[PDB]
């Protein structure tokens, strides 16, 4: 359940 | 620091290096995350929830012929000032870990089977490939290998990270 994910980091 | 010297044993951004990865938990834990030119990251970031042990590990590798091999890791985190509200466990590192294996279709290794080889940190070293990522490059290496092969794995427990590329090779003579 990730509080955030790069791709910038977004919820 | 060329292909004429070193001998690709994995390259996690090549066709045939994206599969075989398993993430234990299977869910929940490292989940990939395509990222683009496709690049398949694996990602984990329950810096809420307590207690973590996210494992990640690559399918059987054959050293060839190598008594030491390089594992140069791409990646990226947060640091937990960035996450304002996170528990008081949060980690900004993560654990790369071994297994020396003659068998190619292991289905049981267990943690305490698997060998340490360093904790990755966000340091001083990174690179920079619309828009340009700037990731943390670490380069470790291990020997003398003995087996015909070995697997490669990651351990989390408790931060935010993204694993964006692996790239495993040996010197030549
Ligand atoms: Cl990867």
């Amino acid at each position: 359940x990730p509080y955030l994910v790069y791709r910038e980091w977004s919820p | 620091g060329s292909h004429m010297n070193e001998v690709t044993l994995l390259d996690s951004r090549s066709v045939q290096g994206e599969l075989g990865w398993i993430a234990s938990p299977l869910e929940g834990g490292w989940e990939e995350v395509s990222i683009m030119t496709p690049i398949r990251t694996y990602q984990v970031c329950n810096v809420m929830e307590p207690s973590q042990n996210n494992w990640l590990r690559t399918d059987w590798i054959t050293r060839e012929g190598a008594q030491r091999v390089y594992i140069e890791i791409k990646f990226t985190l947060r640091d937990c000032n960035s996450l304002p509200g996170v528990m008081g466990t949060c980690k900004e590192t993560f654990n790369l870990y071994y297994y020396e294996s003659d068998n190619d279709k292991e289905r049981f290794i267990r943690e305490n089977q698997f060998v340490k080889i360093d904790t990755i940190a966000a340091d001083e070293s990174f690179t920079q490939v619309d828009r340009i990522m700037k990731l943390n490059t670490e380069i470790r290496d291990v020997g003398p290998l003995s087996k015909k092969g070995f697997y490669l794995a990651f351990q989390d427990v408790g931060a935010c990270i993204a694993l964006v590329s692996v790239r495993v090779f040996y010197k030549k003579a």
